[PDB]
C-alpha cells in the first residue's frame, strides 16, 4: 500500500515494515529555526503520519543564515505559518500543520515523537516528564555556532529489530558435529564474518532434520570457519550439505528521563581525537541556559566578559552535579570559545544536526536502528581562522542583514570573501541538491564576483523526489541543474548559478578547456559512481584547486578533502572492488540469487540489444565485415553468427512469430541446457577428491517442463515476445489469455545432449543477405531501464531469474529485490546525504579562508546504524625523491615546448634538455596510453623520431593528431638519475 | 597488549599484538581473520590515519585501545 515508485531508493535502506510503522506515526517539530525546518524537512521526505510545526518567535535576522525556507519579505512572521505550505509540498502524502503558541499537556497526546529544537533547558525538562512518562518519543537537538547537540528519550523499554543495519550473512555447512555443544565447521575460501552472540538458522542440512527449520540458536565464534551451536547430544547424525543463515533478534534498550540524564550522561563520541570534550560540553551547554537566565540573552559574539560569566558559571554547575560527573579537570577556554559562537546559527552545522536527528526520529517510530544513548555533542572548532586575531566591534556585531547568524561566528571580512567565490559543482543529485541549498545560506557566490557552475546530464524522475527536495513532482521530465538553479535563486536572491547540462568527461573538454579552471577556486563533487570522481581528481592536481569529495551509501557516509600543495589526492589511495561473480559460478553453477540476477540482466543486453546493435553496424557502416574478422578467437563466429540469427533465422514478421521464439528460447535456456550440462556432469560424478561434484557451491540442476497454465511460465512469454518484438518493431499485444491459447500449438524441436572452425566462418560470410538485398530493414536496440513498469524491462528479469532459480532449487525474489541487483541501484536516503553535506561545507568554510595546516582539516567517515562518527586529518601527500631534489605530487616539470625560433622542441632536445638542466637520463617517455620513446626502441623507430618535434610524434603514433583546443600536454617519465639505478620523477606539462 | 579493530559494520575484532609492532604488521594481522588487504584498509586513531612504516607507539596506542576500519563510499 505504500508507494514503491517514490520510496524506491528508500525501502532500501528502511524496508517495507519499518516504513509502514512510518505510516502510522505523528512527528511534532518545536522551533523552525535553521535546525527546526532541517529536521522537519528529512521527516516530510521519509514518510511519516503527519508533521506538526511549532513557534512563539518572530523571524528575526539572525535566522536567516541557515533557514532556507525564511524568505527575506517573511521577517517579523510567525516562522511555523510561513514555512508550513513550504514543507507540505515536499511530501504529497504528509499533511504538515502548525502551531501558535501553547505547548499544554492536551496538545502532545496526539503526537508519538516530539522534537525539541532551541527551547530553553527548563521548559525542556517539563516536556521530558511528561513525554517519557506516557510513552512518548523524545528528541532534543540544539546547535550554537560551531557547537550542537542532540537527545535521545524512546522510554525505558524499545525494542529492537536491527541493531546494526547490515543485511544477514550467510554460509555453507561442511561438517557439524554430536557434541554437547556442537561444532559446525564452514566450506573452505569462505569465511563466515559472525560474531560471538549472534543467532542462526540451519536450512537444507541433510541428516539431521531436527537442526533445519529451527529457531535463532546462540553461536560462539571458534575461529574464522568454525563456530559452536546449541545442544546436539540427542541429534540425529550429520551427512553432507547445508547452509547456515545469520538472523537478527529483537533486543530490548532502556532510557533514562530526560531530568535523569541529565544527572547521569552518556556519551557517544563524534570525535576520537576529542574524546574528553562531550563531558565538558555537557556543562557549558547547561550554562548557556543558565546564561538566559541571568542575562536574558545569548552571550555577545566574541567579548571578554561574557565568556568569563560561562566560566563562573560552568564552574557552579560542575560542583552542584554528582560525583561521578563532577570533573575534577574545567577546560577555560573550551567554554570561552562556546560563548563566543553562542549567538551564531550556521547552515552546515543545523544540516550536520538536522540529519542526525531527523534520522534519530526514523529510528524511534521504526525500532530499525540503534539510536544515540543517550547524547551526542558536535563542535567544528577548527573552522575558525588559524590563530588570527579578528575583533568583534566591526565584523560580528549585526547589521541587520540575512547573514548575522553567520557573520556573528566568522566576520564580515570572511563573507565577502565567499561572495566573491567562483566553484565548480559536478552533480545535481542528493547532494547536489544539499550543496546549492548550503551555498545559499552560506553566501558564497552571492556577490559580484562570485558565480556558481552546475552541470548535470539527468532528468528528474520520481524516485529523486524521496531525498532530493529541491525537486518537485510536477519537476519531471526537466533538467537537474536547470531546476536546481531556480529553487536556488528563491531561498537567496544574491546569489549567482550557472546551469550547465553537460556531462563531465573527456569528451566536454573543451567545454571546460583551462581557462575555465584557472578564475575557479574550487570544486564540489557530488557523483554516483567513481570513474567521474578520479576524472574529477586528476584534473584538480593538474590546475591546482581544491576538491570536496563526498559520497553515501544507505546510512554511510564519508568526506575527504584535497587542498592543493598539501593532502594526498584522492586517486592516491585505494577502495575494495566490487562483488564480481566468477563466470563460471555464474553461467554453469549458481548458488545465491544474485548469481542468477546477474545472469537475468546480461540475458536482457545479450538477447535485445547486442543483437541490434551489431545489425544495425552491419547494415551501416561498410566496414562491418572486416572489423569482426579483426578481433579475437570464437569473437568473430559469435557475433557472425548473431547477424546469420536476427537477419533471416530468428527474424520474426508477425506477433504469432515472436511468441513462438519466445516459448523457443525458453525450451533452449531452462531445458535444452540443463540436460546438456547434466549429459557432461551426472547427478552423482565424483570429482577428482572421490567427492561428489554436487556440492557446496555447486546446486544440482533438474530440467524444467513447459506448462502453459503455470503463470511464471506466462509472465516471461510476454515479457520475453513483446521485448522481442520491439527489437524488430512490431506490435506487441498484452492479452495473456490468448497467447496461452496459442502456446498449446508450438512445436518444439527434439533435443539429444551431445558429448576447421574457420571453414564454417568461411560460409558464412559468403551466406550472408547483402545490405542491398534487404534496403530498409533495420533493428531497435533495447536501453535497460528499472524504474519504467511498463517497458516489460522488470518483468522480464524476474520471470528470467526466478525460472533459473527453480532450475538450481534457489528460493526466489521479488521484483522488489530483483531490482536491487539487477538494476544495481544504491540505497539512498535524505538524512545521510543531509548530514555529509553539511560535514564538507565545514571544510569549505576552511578553504575559503585558505587553511595550512593539516591539523585544521578533517575527513569524515558516518555510520548511522550504529551509530559512528569519525574524523581524520588528511594525509600529507606522499614525498619522495630523486637525488638532491625531492617532490610531492603536486610538483610538474615545465617545459616550453616552442623555442626562440618559431620551430618546435625536436626529441632530441627534449632528451638533452633533462640531461643537462635537470640531471635525468630519461629512458621512458610516454603520452598517456602511447609510448613515445624508450631505451629499448628499435634503431630504426629511434631514427625516425629524435629530429621530428613533440606534437608531431604523439600524432604519429596515438593516430590522432593533436586539436587546435590542445594548449599544453602531459608527459610520463621513467627515467635514471645522477645516482646510477632507476627512478621515478614528476610529470612534464609540454606547453605548445 | 590487546587492541580493538571496529568495522563500519559493528564488527569488533579482539587482537593480540605489543607495543613494539608496526602499523605495517598490524595490516598483515587484519587478512589473516577478515581478509582484506592492506591497501583497502583505513584505520583511524584519536583523529589520525595509521600510515605504514609507522609503528604503535608512534601513534601512542595504549593498552584497551579501540581502532576504526572505515571505507570511502560511491553513491551520491
Ligand atoms: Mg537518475
Ligand atoms: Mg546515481
Amino acid at each position: 500500500d505504500i508507494d514503491e515508485g517514490l520510496y524506491s531508493r528508500q525501502l532500501y535502506v528502511l524496508g517495507h515494515e519499518a516504513m509502514k510503522r512510518l505510516q502510522t506515526s505523528s512527528v511534532l517539530v518545536s522551533g523552525l529555526r535553521g535546525l527546526g525546518v532541517e529536521i522537519a524537512k528529512n521527516i516530510i521526505l521519509g514518510g511519516v503520519k503527519a508533521v506538526t510545526l511549532h513557534d512563539q518567535g518572530t523571524a528575526q535576522w539572525a535566522d536567516l543564515s541557515s533557514q532556507f525556507y525564511l524568505r527575506e519579505e517573511d521577517i517579523g512572521k510567525n516562522r511555523a505559518e510561513v514555512s508550513q505550505p513550504r514543507l507540505a509540498e515536499l511530501n504529497s502524502y504528509v499533511p504538515v500543520t502548525a502551531y501558535t503558541g501553547p505547548l499544554v499537556e492536551d496538545f502532545l497526546s496526539g503526537f508519538q515523537v516530539v522534537v525539541l529544537t532551541n527551547t530553553p533547558l527548563e521548559d525542556q525538562l517539563r516536556v521530558g516528564e511528561f513525554c517519557h512518562n506516557r510513552g512518548i518519543k523524545l528528541v532534543v537537538a540544539d546547535t550554537r555556532g560551531l557547537f550542537g547537540q542532540l537527545f535521545c528519550d524512546f522510554g525505558e523499554e524499545m525494542i529492537l529489530t536491527d541493531s546494526n543495519g547490515e543485511q544477514p550473512l550467510s554460509a555453507m555447512v561442511s561438517m557439524v558435529t554430536k557434541d554437547n555443544p556442537g561444532v559446525v565447521t564452514c566450506l573452505d575460501e569462505a569465511r563466515h564474518g559472525f560474531e560471538s552472540g549472534d543467532f542462526v538458522s540451519f536450512s537444507e542440512v541433510q541428516g539431521m532434520v531436527e537442526l533445519n527449520g529451527n529457531q535463532p540458536m546462540e553461536i560462539k565464534v571458534l575461529g574464522p570457519y568454525t563456530f559452536s551451536i546449541c545442544d546436539t547430544s540427542n541429534f540425529s547424525d550429520y551427512i553432507r550439505g547445508g547452509i547456515v543463515s545469520q538472523v537478527k533478534v529483537p533486543k530490548k534498550i532502556s532510557f533514562k528521563s530526560l531530568v535523569a540524564s541529565l544527572a547521569e550522561p552518556d556519551f557517544v563520541v563524534t570525535d576520537f581525537a576529542k574524546f574528553s570534550r562531550p563531558a565538558q560540553l555537557h556543562i557549558g551547554f547547561q550554562a548557556l541556559h543558565q546564561f538566559c537566565a541571568q542575562h536574558g540573552r545569548p552571550p555577545r559574539p566574541r567579548n571578554e566578559e561574557d565568556a568569563a560569566e560561562l566560566v563562573a558559571l560552568a564552574q557552579a554547575v560542575n560542583a552542584r552535579a554528582l560525583p561521578a560527573v563532577q570533573q575534577n579537570n574545567l577546560d577555560e577556554d573550551l567554554i570561552r570559545k562556546l560563548a563566543y559562537v553562542a549567538a551564531g546559527d550556521l547552515a552546515p552545522i543545523n544540516a550536520f544536526i538536522g540529519g542526525l536527528a531527523a534520522q534519530e526520529v526514523m529510528k524511534a517510530c521504526s525500532g530499525k536502528f540503534m539510536p544515540i544513548m543517550q547524547w551526542l555533542y558536535f563542535d567544528a572548532l577548527e573552522c575558525l581562522p588559524e590563530d588570527k586575531e579578528v575583533l568583534t566591534e566591526d565584523k560580528c556585531l549585526q547589521r541587520q542583514n540575512r547573514y548575522d547568524g553567520q557573520v556573528a561566528v566568522f566576520g564580515s571580512d570572511l563573507q565577502e570573501k565567499l561572495g566573491k567565490q567562483k566553484y565548480f559543482l559536478v552533480g545535481a543529485g542528493a547532494i547536489g541538491c544539499e550543496l546549492l541549498k548550503n551555498f545559499a545560506m552560506i553566501g558564497l557566490g552571492c556577490g559580484e564576483g562570485g558565480e556558481i557552475i552546475v552541470t548535470d546530464m539527468d532528468t528528474i524522475e520520481k524516485s529523486n523526489l524521496n531525498r532530493q527536495f529541491l525537486f518537485r513532482p510536477w519537476d519531471v521530465t526537466k533538467l537537474k541543474s536547470d531546476t536546481a538553479a531556480a529553487a536556488v535563486r528563491q531561498m537567496n536572491p544574491h546569489i549567482r548559478v550557472t546551469s550547465h547540462q553537460n556531462r563531465v568527461g573527456p569528451d566536454t573538454e573543451r567545454i571546460y578547456d583551462d581557462d575555465f579552471f584557472q578564475n575557479l577556486d574550487g570544486v564540489a563533487n557530488a557523483l554516483d559512481n567513481v570513474d567521474a570522481r578520479m576524472y574529477m581528481d586528476r584534473r584538480c592536481v593538474y590546475y591546482r584547486k581544491p576538491l570536496l569529495e563526498s559520497g553515501t551509501l544507505g546510512t554511510k557516509g564519508n568526506v575527504q578533502v584535497v587542498i592543493p600543495f598539501l593532502t594526498e589526492s584522492y586517486s592516491s589511495s585505494q577502495d575494495p572492488p566490487e562483488k564480481s561473480i566468477p563466470i563460471a559460478t555464474l553461467k554453469n553453477f549458481p548458488n545465491a540469487i544474485e548469481h542468477t540476477l546477474q545472469w537475468a540482466r546480461d540475458e536482457f543486453e545479450g538477447l535485445f540489444k547486442q543483437p541490434a546493435e551489431n545489425v544495425n553496424q552491419y547494415l551501416t557502416d561498410p566496414k562491418f565485415v572486416e572489423r569482426t574478422l579483426r578481433l579475437a578467437g570464437t569473437q568473430p563466429l559469435e557475433v557472425l553468427e548473431a547477424v546469420q540469427r536476427s537477419l533471416v533465422l530468428q527474424r520474426p514478421q508477425t506477433w504469432a512469430d515472436c511468441v513462438t521464439w519466445a516459448c523457443h528460447h525458453w525450451h533452449t535456456q531452462y531445458s535444452n541446457n540443463i540436460r546438456q550440462l547434466l549429459h557432461n556432469f551426472p547427478p552423482d560424478q565424483l570429482t577428482s577428491s572421490g567427492a561428489p561434484f554436487w556440492s557446496g557451491p555447486k546446486r544440482c540442476p533438474h530440467p524444467l517442463t513447459f506448462d502453459v497454465n503455470n503463470p511464471l511460465h506466462l509472465d516471461y512469454v510476454m515479457a520475453a515476445a513483446n521485448l522481442f518484438a520491439q527489437t524488430y518493431g512490431l506490435t506487441g499485444s498484452q492479452d495473456r489469455a490468448a497467447v496461452a491459447t496459442f502456446l498449446q500449438s508450438v512445436q518444439v524441436p527434439e533435443f539429444t545432449p551431445k558429448s576447421v572452425d574457420d571453414s564454417r566462418l568461411e560460409e558464412l560470410k559468403a551466406t550472408l543477405p547483402s545490405p542491398d538485398k534487404l534496403p530498409g530493414f533495420k533493428m531497435y536496440p533495447i536501453d535497460f531501464e528499472k524504474d519504467d513498469d511498463s517497458n516489460f524491462h522488470m518483468d522480464f528479469i524476474v520471470a528470467a531469474s526466478n525460472l533459473r532459480a527453480e532450475n538450481y532449487d534457489i528460493p526466489s525474489a521479488d521484483r522488489h529485490k530483483s531490482k536491487l541487483i539487477a538494476g544495481k541501484i544504491i540505497p539512498a536516503i535524505a538524512t545521510t546525504t543531509a548530514a555529509v553535506v553539511g560535514l564538507v561545507c565545514l571544510e569549505l568554510y576552511k578553504v575559503v579562508q585558505g587553511h595550512r595546516q593539516l591539523d585544521s582539516y578533517k575527513n569524515g567517515f558516518l555510520n548511522l546504524a550504529l551509530p559512528f562518527f569519525g574524523f581524520s586529518e588528511p594525509l600529507a601527500a606522499p614525498r619522495h625523491q630523486y637525488y638532491n631534489q625531492e617532490w610531492t605530487l603536486w610538483d610538474r616539470f615545465e617545459v616550453q615546448g616552442l623555442q626562440p625560433n618559431g620551430e618546435e622542441m625536436t626529441l632530441k632536445q627534449f632528451l638533452d634538455y633533462f640531461k643537462t638542466e635537470h640531471k635525468l637520463e630519461i629512458t621512458m617517455l610516454s603520452q598517456g596510453v602511447s609510448m613515445l620513446y624508450s631505451f629499448f626502441m628499435p634503431a630504426a623507430k629511434l631514427k625516425e623520431r629524435l629530429d621530428q618535434p613533440m606534437t608531431e610524434i604523439v600524432s604519429r603514433v596515438s593516430k590522432r593528431k593533436l586539436g587546435r583546443h590542445v594548449r599544453a600536454l602531459v608527459l610520463e617519465l621513467c627515467c635514471n638519475d645522477e645516482s646510477g639505478e632507476d627512478v621515478e620523477v614528476p610529470y612534464v606539462r609540454y606547453t605548445i | 597488549m590487546q587492541i580493538f579493530v571496529k568495522t563500519l559494520t559493528g564488527k569488533t575484532i579482539t587482537l593480540e599484538v605489543e607495543p613494539s609492532d608496526t602499523i605495517e604488521n598490524v595490516k598483515a594481522k587484519i587478512q589473516d581473520k577478515e581478509g582484506i588487504p592492506p591497501d583497502q584498509q583505513r584505520l583511524i586513531f584519536a583523529g589520525k590515519q595509521l600510515e605504514d612504516g609507522r609503528t604503535l607507539s608512534d601513534y601512542n596506542i595504549q593498552k584497551e585501545s579501540t581502532l576504526h576500519l572505515v571505507l570511502r563510499l560511491r553513491g551520491g
